[PDB]
């Protein structure tokens, strides 16, 4: 997986079963809202970050390379 | 697989206000066959990071479309309940947008604590209705922060579940606003610092003053100070600061001098217990769930006062894990903030002029570090501290359980001698990053061995993130890095660290 | 008193090109009673430099209007003709906005030389039409200087009497690019740099890789695309590398290795000045104007080679005086650079990963400055080079009226690991201020004393100049020291210095 | 005065007739520049930013202050 959370989550599982396309745009769903609505609020920027940015991983998690090894003759 | 649609969030009360110890805590769901993203939260503050982890999850498909590329099951919650960053105002001016811009990076990594130094000796940046004329001690008309100012800094704050923490920094670094108010709570503002002179030194940096501890009026205008800005920041904690004491500053106070007179018997850690014993219930005063915090030398510098209420959470920059298992041991509730491992500003060299310590033009000693050549050049806290620096730093190293549950969280402090707008983003990023895990989630793996290895690519990213979302973080390794994993690591050995 | 009008300009010579040596020096005159502020200079480029001399001179009379406080007379011109930043785009790429950025910086602290460290081994990201497949190894196809930036940039400097001269540093700090041209021309860029076993070294820091020296056909590519080079940077000098040469490295080259088993007498010294005798004729005839700079490690590091001509103007960065001396003693005009005083990147620690001497709970050693307390944190040149550091800096200690002649100026190096557009403005500025005015005027008062106290209300204000005209430089104190002049000072004693 | 032009001028001497004003716009004049206009254009950016800035000095000399003796 490409992606890789700061702050690490404490139990992050992911699981094999391919990609979960975005259909469209995201809606939020809630009936347990600050009244002054903090939640929505929240929601909306980081929505609208999302899909401003369409992030692409910058750098990612990978074994090391097979660097050349030193010879000898 | 199913495509996503919907983000479900329950928080379970409403009601939950933004204060010290808030359940933080939630959960995020993502199912193959499940059209929505599953978020429960115990408050509100729990969603907010529910969020700020999923929007580093949904990236590119490369095709103009966005994924996540696995289903995936996360809980979360923050180890400490105390995560900060201290910004220094004080020492020089930083504008509302660039205080918006930590904030931001705040957000993104979970930091929920801005601990704000707004004044210090060198300036008072802060609007005060009562005394007005505080704030001729600005750097300009420009440069203050308006009452309305505040209420929009802690609301951004607010909206990014973080709590404002205020410093007002007494009775040291005191000089600049009160001498506005009355001239006479000040003292030493006009001595010289005078480090060329060690003996006659009265404060660690220029600009020296304090706050006359025994004068009659010093305590209703810190009173009426205190009581207006304790109404204008919503947060039940407040910092009244309590560091570096100099006792020569008080030579220039009759009163002072006067007081020591009267009874010979007297030393400087009855002057500080007399500040403690007056300035403290003047601050509980304010309301019932006050809670004060104040930097460690006021219970534990070598001029240190008596008896601090065990009540006042206890901050500590000094020594390390040493003054932290002091402090701990003696029942504080502590804030690490160790200048050897998390102090921002250090490695910048001094910032005090006509200083002849830098005019060497030959190392005086190739075999060992000194000051032009290997040593500190000038900042007392040398060497600038890595990210990995501060990823490392095991805080309750050493300690029992009962000492370890004293410690709140951390703070990385940022002091501003050479930081404004320019720079403040570029000093605080990314490294507050490597402290914003390391108080979230630790430096260790499921093993318990150092993961500052696995942090590499994490952090690495998440500069360019804080960059794409406007906060202007630090490189800190060519780009090639990035790009090529661990091909600039030291070790190939991925157990190197421990 | 008389309100004044014109800005007369008389230039002597309205020929002389923008070019090592050119007369930069003018005169600058306001009278009491005259209309006209009067300025003469041999050459456009003095010209240039009294127009930035005098925007620092007009003010607000703080009531709509603008003032020369008083009459004034100026006469100058720059002790050196060589003063210097250099920029490494090779580590990371710095966009063009930021790169004007510094040059108007340069502009108004009269520096005349940008040094343009283009690539590394950690990229290449300089368009060369001969070579296409180059700028494969740009870290992005938006990170790439394409023909028409580099003329940007020229025509950018050019308007504000700046030299740009490029360095595509040969033989060692080469992998990215020269690799995607032929992988042959290159050695040991797939080797662990292997400084976790030091005797296996292959670079002093990640991304190895060096030209390989033996290969005839390294030196069809270099003279292919430093001849495109040439041709696009106009100034006659051209920076063609020479540092850190790592010996282990070549063990990766079958062509070096059968070299030097031929003749089991050769050393690296050899080595060294086979590529010596072969790239700097191709260098040196690209025209007759033709002048080279090279890093001083040619021909004074370990493996230094045997003769390097000295036509080649060394630029100096190690050991401070002492290499500064002994290249000016043997003839070879020199570029201080010494990173003891000059080296812009320095105190920020290290970069490199996964390193374990961060790792130390508790001061292991109180009594003298260690790794992570009090020492250097990581950088091998720490620690952080402040202003005074830089002014207080002597380079002409201890030579000879001879040697000092050698000595044409200096160039602050800011290298790149850990700079990018957020803060190459802040790392350069206003340390760079520093250099620029030992370089110009010297750090001298008239009686021969030591002024770096003087200095420090000059480059206080300076520094929110810049920041006035869009130079994102560093606060450096507190602005109550810029209030209260001379507040910070350590010493009171104003001869301290 | 308040202005500290950098690099400090090899040599630089100011009188003491007080303030000149510059009157409107400060018009170039010359019959000396090179076939790009080098001059013409620099004069062009020294003088749109000159109106722009309208600088105030930000920092400027003056001896070391009087500070009050350490009481004997
Ligand atoms: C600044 O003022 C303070 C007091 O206001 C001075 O500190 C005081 O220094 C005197 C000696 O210089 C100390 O008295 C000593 O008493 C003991 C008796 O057991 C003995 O060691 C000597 O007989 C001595 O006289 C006094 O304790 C000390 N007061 C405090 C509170 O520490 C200080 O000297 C002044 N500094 C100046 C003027 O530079
Ligand atoms: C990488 O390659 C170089 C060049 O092949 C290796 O060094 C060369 O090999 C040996 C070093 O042991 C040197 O020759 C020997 O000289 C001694 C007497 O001094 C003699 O007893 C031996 O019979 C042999 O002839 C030779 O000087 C040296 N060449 C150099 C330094 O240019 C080097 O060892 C290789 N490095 C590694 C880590 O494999
Ligand atoms: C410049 O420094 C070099 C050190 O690399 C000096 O060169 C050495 O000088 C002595 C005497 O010839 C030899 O033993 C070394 O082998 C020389 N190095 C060589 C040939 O690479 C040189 O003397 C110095 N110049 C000075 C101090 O003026
Ligand atoms: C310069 O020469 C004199 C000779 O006595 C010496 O004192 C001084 O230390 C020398 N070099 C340097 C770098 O100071
Ligand atoms: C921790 O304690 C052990 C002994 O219990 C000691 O050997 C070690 O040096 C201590 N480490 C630190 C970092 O304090
Ligand atoms: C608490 C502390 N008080 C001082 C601060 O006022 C400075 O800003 C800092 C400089 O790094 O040093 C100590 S730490
Ligand atoms: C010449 C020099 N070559 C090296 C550079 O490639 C590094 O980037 C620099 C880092 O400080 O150190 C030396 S100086
Ligand atoms: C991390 O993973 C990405 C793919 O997600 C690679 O492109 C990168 O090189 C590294 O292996
Ligand atoms: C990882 O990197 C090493 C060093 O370049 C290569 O040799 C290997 O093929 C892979 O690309
Ligand atoms: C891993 O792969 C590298 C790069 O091809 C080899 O050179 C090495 O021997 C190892 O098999
Ligand atoms: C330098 O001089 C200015 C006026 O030119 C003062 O206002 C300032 O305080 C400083 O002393
Ligand atoms: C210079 O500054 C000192 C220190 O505040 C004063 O004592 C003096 O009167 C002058 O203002
Ligand atoms: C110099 O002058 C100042 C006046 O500002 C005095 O306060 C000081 O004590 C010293 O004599
Ligand atoms: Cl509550
Ligand atoms: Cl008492
Ligand atoms: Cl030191
Ligand atoms: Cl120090
Ligand atoms: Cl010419
Ligand atoms: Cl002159
Ligand atoms: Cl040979
Ligand atoms: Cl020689
Ligand atoms: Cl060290
Ligand atoms: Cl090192
Ligand atoms: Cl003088």
């Amino acid at each position: 997986v490409g992606v890789n959370p700061l702050p690490a989550p404490r139990e992050i599982s992911w699981g094999s079963s391919g990609p979960k396309s975005i259909a469209g745009e995201l809606q939020l769903r809630t009936d347990s809202d600050s009244a002054d609505g903090i939640v929505a609020d929240a929601w909306n920027r980081a929505w609208e970050t999302i899909v401003a940015l369409r992030w692409v991983p910058a750098a990612t998690e990978a074994p090391i390379s097979s660097f050349e090894p030193f010879p000898t003759p | 697989s199913n495509s996503l649609q919907y983000v479900n969030v329950q928080v379970k009360d409403i009601e939950a206000d933004l204060q010290h110890g808030v359940d933080e805590s939630y959960t995020l769901d993502v199912e193959e066959d499940s059209d929505t993203i599953t978020i429960n939260a115990e408050t509100v503050w729990g969603a907010l990071h529910a969020f700020t982890t999923l929007q580093q999850l949904v990236i590119s498909d490369g095709h103009g479309g966005l994924i996540i590329e696995e289903p995936v099951n996360i809980k979360d919650s923050p180890l400490y309940p105390y995560r900060g960053i201290m910004l220094d105002t004080g020492r020089n001016f930083v504008s509302l947008p660039k205080i918006f811009e930590q904030l931001e990076g705040m957000s993104l990594s979970k930091l929920n604590v801005l601990h704000w130094h707004i004044d210090d000796a060198q300036s008072w940046p802060i609007w005060v209705d009562v005394y007005p004329e505080m704030v001729k001690d600005a750097y300009s008309p420009h440069e203050i922060y308006s009452r309305n100012d505040v209420r929009n800094i802690v609301n951004y704050a607010r909206a990014r579940g973080i709590r404002v923490i205020p410093e007002i920094d007494m009775p040291s670094h005191s000089s600049s606003g009160w001498k506005q108010v009355d001239p006479e709570m000040v003292t030493c503002t006009d001595s010289w610092w005078s480090n060329d002179d060690w003996p006659l030194h009265t404060a660690v940096e220029p600009n020296p003053g304090q706050l006359d501890i025994i004068y009659n009026k010093t305590y209703e205008v810190v009173g009426n100070v205190y009581k207006e800005l304790s109404d204008i920041f919503p947060d039940h904690w407040f910092h009244v600061g309590g560091d570096e004491i100099q006792p020569n500053c008080f030579n220039f106070s009759t009163h002072v001098t006067k007081w020591f007179a009267e009874d010979p018997s007297r030393t400087y850690h009855d002057l500080a217990q007399y500040w403690v014993d007056h300035a403290v219930p003047i601050f509980q005063n304010y309301s019932q769930e006050r809670r004060l915090v104040m930097w460690e030398d006021i219970a534990l510098s070598a001029d240190n006062a008596h008896d601090v209420p065990k009540n006042i959470v206890m901050q500590s920059w000094n020594n390390g894990l040493e003054y932290i298992s002091n402090l701990t041991a003696r029942g504080y509730d502590v804030i690490v903030s160790s200048s050897d491992f998390l102090y921002l500003d250090c490695g910048h060299g001094g910032f005090v002029t006509n200083d002849p310590r830098y005019n060497v033009m030959a190392n005086p000693d190739a075999n060992t570090p000194n000051f032009n050549y290997g040593g500190n050049g000038g900042s007392w806290c040398a060497p600038y501290k890595t990210w990995q620096r501060i990823y490392d730093y095991d805080f309750t190293l050493n300690l029992t359980e009962t000492q370890a549950k004293h410690i709140i969280g951390a703070t990385a402090p940022l002091w501003g001698e050479q930081v404004d707008d320019i720079n403040v983003s570029s000093m605080f990023w990314p490294r507050a990053a490597a402290l914003a895990e390391l108080v979230w989630s630790g430096n260790r793996d499921a093993n318990g061995n150092k993961r500052t290895t696995e942090m590499t690519q994490r952090i690495l990213n998440f500069r360019e993130y804080l960059v794409a979302n406007g906060v202007q973080a630090q490189a800190l390794v060519p780009k090639y890095c990035l790009q090529h994993p661990h091909a600039c690591d030291l070790y190939r050995n991925q157990a190197a660290i421990q």
